[PDB]
RNA sequence: GGUGAAAUUCUUGGAUUUAUUGAAGACUAACUACUGCGAAAGCAUUUGCCAAGGACGUUUUCAUUAAUCAAGAACGAAAGUUAGGGGAUCGAAGAUGAUCAGAUACCGUCGUAGUCUUAACCAUAAACUAUGCCGACUAGGGAUCGGGUGGUGUUUUUUUAAUGACCCACUCGGCACCUUACGAGAAAUCAAAGUCUUUGGGUUCUGGGGGGAGUAUGGUCGCAAGGCUGAAACUUAAAGGAAUU
């Protein structure tokens, strides 16, 4: 029996997210973006801005002592793609190659059962 | 240059006596100094763990469980439940193309003051002879299955309390119930309660809640 | 024989005050000065005086309403929501 | 001696179904035409399912996979999907692959 | 149904309409059944239900006003108590009781 | 030109030259 | 001078041989030989005075009293209606919307009367002529005709003046000017046409 | 954040992200299909009430009550109008960032009316199976929705009974489909668009080269927006439909 946390990867496209919690949600530990490391402001979802976010999360997890983590990875979903990003699978294997522990994984996109109308008009968005 | 976590202090998190094991996690919350104590900031947390986690079995991958923090002894916490919901992934497989579904809700009480909405569902199944591909029930058939589980899950609710509803949650007791009133119905494979949630508590019943320890 | 082609009542404001105003006066003098049913005595004979005030000639019963009708659609919502909530209590 | 001008030809139809959206694009289309696919994939990569094994307690663990049912517009679908064009003759079959 | 039953009765059997000749009927024990309208004030429903508990008589109460009761037993007016002295052809008294 | 849009441009004009009638009338 | 109806209820006096009259807003449907109860253990019934606690969320009260005692205060006039949109049993209170769209918090024991107020739709009708608003206002008080400080004197008004009919300074005026400066919108923290969803929270 | 990339925008006064609750209004996902109901428009959460309707069955009754129908009526998506309520989302107009030769367009962020409802108006749509309704006949095949019949049929039961669900055969009535041309058609294609120069089952509506013009004018309906009805002058040899390289 290890200690665990929740990572809770939002991978969204035009950025993605890694921060770990307890197990309630809570108490917060070592959110970082893609963002935050390349400075390119289009790299952002890009797999190796989730693979170096993933290892300072990892770092800062170990420093605080995080052994495990559950996953719960996310898509911007509501009305939007509801379609994971890249950064998820980047992510993943970041933080698995990491050191750390992989315990369940789950996929907690919200889905709405057909409401409040998309954007984009009748016609959608056109190029 | 403060560092947080010299002062986030671990703590503990054990299970009421009611699933099989009941060490289940460790939780940071701060150090409970005059304002803002740490037994208010941990009293309202609620912590989603897999059933396969707190009863060993795998058989259990799906159901998680809510359960909601309520008391502290001590840097080890006993809590209580909250709810019980099913996995996305597994509801997704469930629903499958060239079938009909058919689900329940009811608003219902036990036999203490704890109301809960308890939402059942239910798919057609194809009777190992048959020919066709589709496998829809009429629109009446789905209508008194909705009725038998509905009378079921009230009559399984206002029995016991909390402890004994999760007690036959646990082992899919209501769900052979269900199969064994819908066999001269309709077929019906994966009967499952989807959700078991809260919505109304009573007033605190310390005795009932520390009569769930080692 | 029929004496206006549409204002009816409103005809004795001729000219004055401009159509949209005689309009919505006229739907609401007609149902103002209609007979109803009563409740009570099952007779067409519930006119109002002093609006909100409407009053069987028969049976003399007098009860509360409208200003230009005898019900309005918020009183029965609410007669039937409170019967909804009496019956969730007792029933 | 009124005078017109052009006209046109015609595809079964039904009566009325409700729309959904492009899940690219957002486009209005409906149900009936809305190319309709199912994207059921693991939630790791074919590759990453090793190194997330031997990184995980709980032997075989779950491998759960992620569901979603993508509507695409015929456009959309035309410059992405599995769609692509056909001949006259082939655009009347109908079978999947 | 119960109105198929009165409109039989109407055509068979001997009827009296009003409240008067309920309780002279009453009075002289000729009434078998009474029907009583439910827009009817509930003192003349409890002087008619006390009447009929001294001639020991049967009681139905319509679920319907005088209007309707009118038109059940075939009359272009309103009434709101019927007596049923002789049934005719119908069932009427052990349809119920 | 589309039809719709020549459609809309007579229409502009028909109300236009209403307008400039009811002035005489 | 009140669109409302009343209703004269007569009780009896609990501890002496006499009735003793009361007059109630009369709530839309009561009518003559009602029978109208009143207290913590009355039936929900319209024209039946309860209190707030007793009745259930979604219940529709009228002539509700601010706190126990002052006899009624809310939701008085034709039409109006308070809703009771929760309870909080514990420190005995009760959370309300009043016809004006504020939420407020009243003391459980504080009494309503069922129903809506009648006299409803009185507004909808154009009262279409001078002579009607006249009579109207003949009936409660001197607040009527009235002329506008643009078209009076500048001893009269602040708007008063000019060669032509302006008021030539925001007509929007603090809450701490003092009387004789407030004439116009008083402290008015939004102004002109009323666009889109107001009541935002 | 957002994008192809950006900027506009929000942000250590601590945004985005996490958790716990609440309120609001809209919407009914997945299941959802060459499936259903409805005159069409259209209709997808549960439960109850109200009344209705088709098909089937019927050794029930009436007995030709029927078919189609100018006039004349009811319903009629969306937008729009009037007035109240509601007002989350999206979003005509508008404002803004950008792109661009320009871009008061596409893209982006805001967001009024509207989108919802109640009571009334409007009455149009690629309102499309641009195939009018009724009726009869004429080729094969399988599947499906609803009802019915029959079968020592399978399963669930209480091994074994009835029912329920399935399977087989048949049948009526529907949504449609695959194959072919005995035919039809300018062809595309069609089980109707066939049974039509071997020209006639009954009946309503509409069109007579293209433009001008569905305009002007007059009436009529409508609060208006507009709808219905509806020319002429003048001009012109082509316009147009299917297919072919
Ligand atoms: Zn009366
Ligand atoms: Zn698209």
């Amino acid at each position: 029996s290890q200690v665990f946390g929740v990572a809770r990867i939002y991978a969204s496209f035009n950025d993605t997210f890694v921060h770990v919690t307890d197990l309630s949600g809570k108490e917060t530990i070592a959110r970082v973006t893609g963002g935050m490391k390349v400075k390119a402001d289009r790299d952002e979802s890009s797999p190796y801005a989730a693979m170096l976010a993933a290892q300072d999360v990892a770092a800062k997890c170990k420093e605080v002592g995080i052994t495990a983590v559950h996953v719960k990875i996310r898509a911007t979903g509501g009305t939007r793609t509801k379609t994971p990003g890249p950064g998820g699978q980047a992510a993943l294997r970041a933080l698995a190659r990491s050191g750390l522990r992989i315990g369940r994984i789950e996929d907690v996109t919200p889905v709405p059962s057909d409401s409040t109308r998309k954007k984009g008009g009748r016609r959608g968005r056109r190029l | 240059v403060v560092d947080p976590f010299t002062r986030k202090e671990w703590f503990d998190i054990k299970a009421p006596s009611t699933f099989e094991n009941r060490n289940v996690g460790k939780t940071l919350v701060n150090k409970s100094t005059g304002l803002k104590s740490a037994s208010d900031a941990l009293k309202g947390r609620v912590v989603e763990v897999c059933l396969a986690d707190l009863q060993g079995s795998e058989d259990h991958s799906f159901r998680k469980i809510k359960l909601r923090v309520d008391e502290v002894q001590g840097k080890n916490l006993l809590t209580n439940f909250h709810g019980m919901d099913f996995t996305t992934d597994k509801l997704r497989s469930m629903v499958r193309k060239w079938q009909t579904l058919i689900e329940a809700n009811v608003t219902v009480k036990t036999s203490d003051d704890y109301v809960l909405r308890i939402f059942a569902i239910a798919f057609t199944r194809k009777q190992a002879n048959q020919v066709k591909r589709h496998s829809y029930a009429q629109s009446s058939h789905i209508r008194a299955i909705r009725k038998v589980i509905s009378e079921i899950l009230t009559k399984e609710v206002q029995g016991s309390t909390l402890a004994q509803l999760t007690s036959k949650l646990i082992p899919e007791v209501i769900n052979k119930e269900i199969e064994n009133a819908t066999k001269d119905i309709f077929p019906l494979q994966n009967i499952h309660v989807r959700k078991v949630k809260l919505l109304k508590q009573p007033k605190f019943d310390v005795g009932a809640l520390m009569a769930l320890h080692g | 024989a029929k004496r206006t082609k549409k204002v009816g009542i409103t005809g004795k404001y001729g000219v004055r005050y401009g159509s949209s105003l005689r309009r919505q006066v006229k739907k609401l003098e007609i149902q103002q000065h209609a007979r109803y049913d009563c409740s009570f005595c099952g007779k067409k004979t519930v006119k109002r005086g002093a609006a909100g005030i409407w009053t069987c000639s028969c049976c003399k019963k007098t009860v509360a309403g409208g200003a230009y009708t005898v019900s309005t659609a918020a009183a029965a919502t609410v007669r039937s929501t409170i019967r909804r909530l009496r019956e969730m209590v007792e029933a | 001696p009124k005078k017109r001008a052009s006209n046109g030809r015609n595809k079964k139809g039904r009566g009325h179904v409700k729309p959904v959206r492009c899940v690219n694009c957002s486009k209005s289309i409906p149900k009936d035409k809305a190319i309709k696919r199912m994207a059921i994939r693991n939630i790791v990569e074919a590759a990453a399912v090793r190194d997330l094994s031997e990184a995980s307690v709980y032997p075989e663990y779950a491998l759960p996979k992620t569901y979603n049912k993508l509507h695409y517009c015929v456009s959309c679908a035309i410059h992405a999907r599995i769609v692509r064009v056909r001949s006259r003759e082939d655009r009347k079959n109908r079978a999947p692959p | 149904s119960i109105n198929q039953k009165l409109a039989l009765v109407i055509k068979s059997g001997k009827y009296t309409l009003g409240y008067k000749s309920t309780v002279k009927s009453l009075r002289q024990g000729k009434s078998k059944l009474i029907i009583i309208a439910a827009n009817t004030p509930v003192l003349r429903k409890s002087e008619l239900e006390y009447y009929a508990m001294l001639s020991k008589t049967k009681v139905y109460y319509f679920q319907g006003g005088n209007n309707e009761l009118g038109t059940a037993v075939g009359k272009l007016f309103r009434v709101g108590v019927v007596s049923i002295l002789e049934a005719g052809d119908s069932d009427i008294l052990t349809t119920l009781a | 030109m589309r039809a719709k849009w020549r459609k809309k441009r007579t229409r502009r004009l028909k109300r236009k030259r209403r307008k400039v009638r009811a002035r005489s009338k | 001078g009140r669109g409302a109806p009343l209703a004269k209820v007569v009780f009896r006096d609990p501890y002496k041989y006499r009735l003793r009259e009361e007059i109630f807003i009369a709530n839309e449907g009561v009518h003559t030989g009602q029978f109208i109860y009143a207290g913590k253990k009355a039936s929900l019934n319209v024209g039946n005075v309860l209190p707030l606690g007793s009745v259930p969320e979604g219940t529709i009260v009228s002539n509700v009293e601010e706190k126990p005692g002052d006899r009624g205060a809310l939701a008085r006039a034709s039409g109006n209606y308070v809703i009771i949109i929760g309870h909080n049993p514990d420190e005995n209170k009760t959370r309300v919307r009043l016809p004006s769209g504020a939420k407020k918090v009243i003391s459980s024991d504080a009494r309503g009367v069922i129903g809506v107020i009648a006299g409803g739709g009185r507004v909808d009708k154009p009262l279409l002529k001078a002579g009607r608003a006249f009579h109207k206002y003949r009936l409660k008080r001197n607040s009527w005709p009235k002329t506008r400080g643009v078209a009076m004197n500048p001893v009269d008004h602040p708007h008063g003046g000019g060669n032509h009919q302006h008021i030539g300074k925001a007509s929007t005026i603090s809450r701490g000017a003092v009387s004789g400066q407030k004439a116009g919108l008083i402290a008015a923290r939004r102004t002109g046409l009323l666009r889109g969803s107001q009541k935002t929270q």
